[PDB]
């Protein structure tokens, strides 16, 4: 039995930092693109989830094209 | 009095490619429009789709004149 622990950030300083761009259009449809990528991971899915939490309407009114 | 009506007759006529994505029916255009965002909703409600799904790419006309 192992137990382990990890150091969450970057350690050069200056990489901690992330900007988002979100439009929303007439028919109320949102388009979110941020600096991440997906390789797999889920960020675009976790965004989504964030994006419809915080703004209180649905997933399906939300949605993520590319980085 | 009568005035007689007018060609536009921009040297470049009306032109669109549309690129389908073959995902969650995002599609990509380059079209001579001076309208972008009249172009975007006018596809996404013909196709029923949201708007989030449609990009409007305008580089350059050649020639526009309200038409
Ligand atoms: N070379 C060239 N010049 C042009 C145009 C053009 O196509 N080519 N057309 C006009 C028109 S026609 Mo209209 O109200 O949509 S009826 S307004 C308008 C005007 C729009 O351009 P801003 O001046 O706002 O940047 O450009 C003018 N000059
Ligand atoms: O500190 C990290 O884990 C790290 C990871 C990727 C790139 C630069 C970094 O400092």
């Amino acid at each position: 039995i192992i137990p382990t622990k990890f150091g969450i950030s970057f350690t050069v300083p200056f990489l901690n930092q992330a900007g988002a761009l979100i439009h929303v259009y007439t028919d109320g449809s949102v388009l979110v693109s941020h600096g991440g990528t997906e390789m797999g991971q889920g960020l675009h899915t976790k965004m989504v989830q964030v994006a419809s939490k915080a703004l209180k309407i649905p997933i399906s009114k939300i949605y993520i094209s590319e980085t | 009095l009568y005035i007689g009506g007018q060609d536009h007759f921009y040297l470049e006529t009306h032109c669109t490619i549309a690129i389908p994505k073959g995902e969650e029916g995002e599609m990509e255009l380059f079209v001579s429009t001076q309208n972008a965002m009249k172009t975007q909703s006018f596809v996404a409600k013909m196709l029923g789709v949201p708007v989030n799904r449609i990009l409007v790419r305008v580089k350059r006309m050649g020639g526009g004149f309200g038409g």
